[PDB]
């Protein structure tokens, strides 16, 4: 009772509905996912080019996590041996190597711009998700400014009272008037925190000598200025991709859907009263179940203490801050 | 002129951004290309520098391993410059000078250049083979009628260099001329039920050829080997096509990796004003040939060890096969790492 | 010697000052237009330039294969959103379809037809050198909005 | 003076950089023109790479004369005697050159005069960007004008005759090009953003072609000259300087410094570089050979010029700078 179409040229389009209908066997899971989407019509006159109706072609949800999982097993031993070959970078490098199952549900690119408007960090070659190692950087980064803040809020922002005051003008230069209510709360004293980690590294030398407590070692704010680096100095530790690990993709299933039903989106977006009249738009969007378990290493490349710290302070950010999307949410949270 | 040429193989275990700097197009930050063509490669500035670094860092840590013994460079310099031994290991205790093998290989540093040349001139990193995803096959590693010419023409010129007309001929049987809609790809990527082909965006009949595909599947296993970087070569002569240029042109401009990036600001936990933007990288499991030619080392009173075009020859391919090297930006965030492989004819 | 980055860059500004001109009291139908045009190329080079075209007719609630860019008015629609993709759609189709003009350096790469109903029935070569031209007249189209175009 | 003349062949294997004078944009400019703005190797240089090629092949001792091999160290002695064992020891001190290359390429930098005299490198086939045919040969038609007259030169026999038929003129915005170039469908090809209209003509590619095998043989530099003749294009004058002027290699450069890992200040710099698979012609004129009891192998000119063509037939070499990053090595096919 849906009529689907194919926005791809002729003499492809055929070759698309049959790998949607599940007559021919594909083999890349971004291929298909991607350069051969389907614009479903319901009823209703619009071919949507969405999640929630491209799903509308099969029995239910199921069916759809079942063969969006099995394309994704149809390249298991690909996907082995770039695994082989990934640890075996990971060992040239003097990088120490850690696993991590996923608590909750992990989604991570989920705001890249796309048809589905609701993406996910898929590998190109293999159609597997990942986290990118720029995600496990900032994370790490934000989580040592959370714990700084936290910890010593008052003394950085009596040292630093001219950044302070510089961005509460900036902040009543661009949120509104505000010109002088800038609450001093400990939002303001991270965002101090980050800029002096960025633009104001230099400054932050008398500030180096500070310790702070990371499970159980302590870190200097000069360590983690070496570790991340400025842009004058570059970082010493390299983060690098986490990749789950081939073996549990033979059982458990490495994808699955989640749902967002937002009631009251006119209220969100355009003002009007919430009351109850406000029929929901449900939008489903890929992510990786809680359970799946994932390789992450760090390497160094001045000093093996360093690459300690932030193997540390990695495993602290993802056990409590948490990477990918939606984290507000405890989405991608790991677990020893 | 040279005396030997080596060839580097640089397989990208992880996407990597060789950085260009010209403008900026939709996809911000875009890799370095061939103008004319549009294939990207990274020129010879790029990976001479990170070679030099490497072989820095190297003989500083003292691995380097020459003759299958140890390589000393303060005793080294001590042998050849005992007169200013101290002196010049000062400039490099006070980086002013590179080591001495580095200097020999890769020329004096930048603190002085009237003295000698380098003994080493690399070379610019074509492309060989592109991994484009399929539907059958997951990927599949792409070629084409120039680069195989290009191919031909590197290995004359090695023959050239070498006097060794016997390598010369070795890709010489193959001549193709594919359409716009043709293909020669292997058994794997082939649909079936169907003589077709799908290459990430394009259904392409299966053009009828077997010599083209079995000499170029032979000449990459004598330019690298039996090991096909982690895996059997002959477990890949399956999923291999040669595609017409134009299409290969558009694989290599439009299938590259797009990866977008964010600041994310504390004050507000969300994306900072003008804090995205997009860079360009090349794909992971994508293979570049490099030619490495070797002359005689242009420095005076060198050390017996690495007296000969040949001692130069060993020592790099000893140093730099099965290797792990960071190309282009991108290095502390994991971009940009490369298995080499060196090999000789 | 009449470069086509000249009729790319006039092309652009014409149509940006259109968009600025006739929605100055609407502000965010100018935000929604800039947003749209700086995310175009990501979707473009993700799916495809069909696949966009198609995504864009779809935000419209109007049918595939049916329906032409000359035969849409960018101004009919109620919604901010549908006025922003309705403009991008047929600013993006009529460079491709036309150029700057006739008598203009660049007379668009289709003669005139419509670029889906061109995309559909093309070979892989003719519709890689439409996604280059759309990509870059996308670059310049958003480098324009965000210079006048206000933000949302 | 300089009885005879030959046609040297260069085909760019790798970009070159000759030479560095307006440096507007470009540190180092590449070797150009002034009343015309194309590229060009000056005389100078092409001259003094071919004398170190010859120097180095002549301590080689691989010059084969007549398909017999020349010893030059038994060949002075013969001709000189006396001290000529003592100017062996020149050569030994390096401040010399052997008798060949003193009798052909020069004397050294202390009486004679060089028998060859080598002109400059005039550009003939510009590699450009094409939308279809990736990548295209373009040319102009004052550059098959200074082709057939440099050639009037060498060639009368028929072939000279038959050359005088070549004689265009194009307008700004028309150019004739091959079946590749052509856009499907509409009659008109983009090079480097610029639209030209293809102009209905099937005679002057293929008397360009037809003369280019005719005096480079079928081998067009190992490639088939066949495959060449469906993406040769002739444009304007203008077309064709704008061509030459902004279609070279911009490639931008820097130094870093282990120290901090970042480019080192005032280290970046944009070179200008000159295409890949750019043909070239040279022409290199020969003369009476100096009288110093040449032997009788070499004694007239034609036996010079024929020994020169047979050792630099099908040869490889490097000109400009940048030798040590892989720029500037050129195939050489003399012209037979």
């Amino acid at each position: 009772n849906v009529v689907v179409k194919y926005p791809v040229n002729s003499e492809l389009a055929n070759y698309a509905e049959k790998f949607w209908k599940k007559e021919l066997a594909i083999y890349n899971l971004s291929l298909i996912l991607n350069k051969m989407t389907p614009f479903v019509k319901r009823r209703s006159e619009s071919y949507k080019s969405s999640l929630s109706a491209v799903k509308e072609i099969f029995k239910n949800v199921d069916d759809f996590q079942n063969f969006l999982n099995s394309v994704l097993r149809r390249s298991l031993d690909e996907y082995r041996v770039f695994f082989e070959n990934y640890e075996r970078l990971f060992n040239s490098f003097s990088s120490k190597i850690f696993s991590m199952r996923t608590k909750s549900r992990l989604v991570v690119g989920l705001g890249d711009e796309s048809v589905y408007e609701t993406s996910i960090r898929l590998h190109r070659n293999y159609g597997v998700p990942y986290i990118p190692g720029s995600a496990l950087k900032g994370v790490a980064k934000h989580y040592a400014f959370s714990i700084l803040a936290r910890e010593n809020g008052d003394e950085i922002l009596r040292i630093y009272e001219s950044v302070k005051e510089d961005l509460k003008a900036r902040i009543a230069k661009r949120d509104k008037i505000k010109k002088n209510d800038v609450p001093e709360d400990y939002y303001l004293t991270a965002a101090v925190i980050q800029e002096l980690f960025e633009k104001k590294f230099d400054e932050l030398g008398a500030i180096r000598n500070t310790r702070v407590e990371i499970g159980d070692t302590v870190i200097s704010v000069g360590d983690i200025v070496k570790i991340f680096g400025t842009q004058k100095e570059e970082g010493s530790v390299i983060f690098f991709d986490a990749f789950p690990t081939p073996e549990q993709l033979k059982d458990k299933p490495n994808l699955e859907l989640d749902i967002m039903n937002p009631h009251y989106q006119p209220y969100y977006q355009h003002g009007e009263p919430p009351g109850d009249w406000h029929s929901p738009n449900p939008i489903f969007f890929l992510t990786v179940p809680a359970g799946v378990e994932f390789t992450f290493a760090v390497a160094s490349r001045d000093l093996d203490d360093l690459a300690e710290k932030a193997e540390k302070l990695l495993k602290e950010a993802l056990k409590k801050f948490g990477v990918g999307a939606k984290t507000s949410l405890g989405y991608g949270r790991f677990d020893a | 002129m040279f005396e030997k040429a080596v060839v580097f193989g640089l397989y990208s275990i992880t996407p990597v951004h060789a950085g260009s700097g010209a403008e900026l197009s939709v996809i911000a930050l875009p890799i370095q290309r061939e103008r004319h063509t549009g294939f990207p490669v990274i020129w010879g500035q790029s990976l001479k520098g990170v070679l030099r670094s490497r072989f820095r860092q190297l003989e500083l840590d003292e691995k380097i391993e020459v003759e299958s013994q140890k390589w000393k460079w303060k005793e080294k310099t001590k042998e050849v410059l005992k007169e200013k031994a101290d002196e010049f290991i000062k400039k490099v205790e006070e980086r002013k000078r590179d080591p001495l093998l580095t200097e020999i290989v890769f020329g004096p540093a930048t603190d002085g250049a009237s003295e000698h040349a380098g003994a080493v001139s690399v070379g610019d990193a074509k492309i060989l083979l592109f991994p484009v995803r399929s539907a059958k096959g997951v990927f599949a590693f792409v070629t084409s009628p120039i680069v195989i010419q290009r191919l031909k023409e590197d290995f004359e010129l090695v023959s050239e260099i070498e006097n060794d007309i016997e390598l010369k001929q070795i890709l010489s049987r193959f001549k193709v001329e594919l359409s716009n809609n043709e293909t020669i790809a292997g058994n794997a990527l082939i649909l079936n039920g169907e003589n077709k082909v799908i290459l990430e965006d394009i259904v392409l009949k299966v053009k009828s050829d077997s010599n083209v595909i079995e000499n170029l599947v032979e000449v990459l296993k004598t330019l690298f080997g039996d090991n096909f970087f982690g895996k059997p070569i002959e477990s890949i002569k399956e999923r291999i096509a040669i595609v017409s240029d134009d299409v290969f042109k558009s694989f290599t401009r439009f299938s590259t990796e797009i990866v977008a990036r964010v600041r994310i600001d504390a004050e507000k936990g969300t994306v900072a004003r003008g804090g995205l933007w997009y860079e360009e990288f090349l794909p992971s499991d994508t293979l570049m040939y490099s030619l490495i030619a070797v002359g005689s080392p242009k420095k005076e009173n060198l050390p017996k060890e690495v007296d000969n075009t040949q001692k130069i020859v060993n020592v790099l391919k000893v140093t730099f096969n099965n290797a792990f090297l960071q190309i282009g930006g991108d290095e502390t965030v994991g971009k940009g790492f490369v298995k080499v492989r060196a090999g000789v004819l | 010697i009449r470069e086509i980055e000249q009729e790319r860059a006039s092309f652009a500004f014409k149509v940006v000052s259109d968009i600025k001109d006739k929605y100055s009291q609407n502000k965010k139908v100018q935000g929604k237009y800039s947003s749209y045009a700086e995310k175009a190329p990501t979707i473009i080079l993700n799916n495809g330039l069909g696949a966009t075209l198609a995504f864009f007719l779809s935000k419209l609630e109007k049918p595939i294969d049916d329906v032409d860019y000359k035969s849409i008015n960018p101004e009919s629609f109620g919604n901010a959103e549908n006025i922003a993709y309705a403009f991008l759609y047929k600013h993006l189709s009529t460079w491709l379809a036309e150029g700057n003009g006739k008598d203009s350096a660049f007379s668009g790469l289709t003669n005139g037809e419509d670029p889906l109903k061109y995309i559909m029935e093309k070979t892989a070569i003719d519709v890689a050198i439409s996604t280059e031209e759309a990509l870059s007249i996308l670059n310049w189209i958003k480098k324009f909005a965000k210079a006048m175009l206000e933000e949302e």
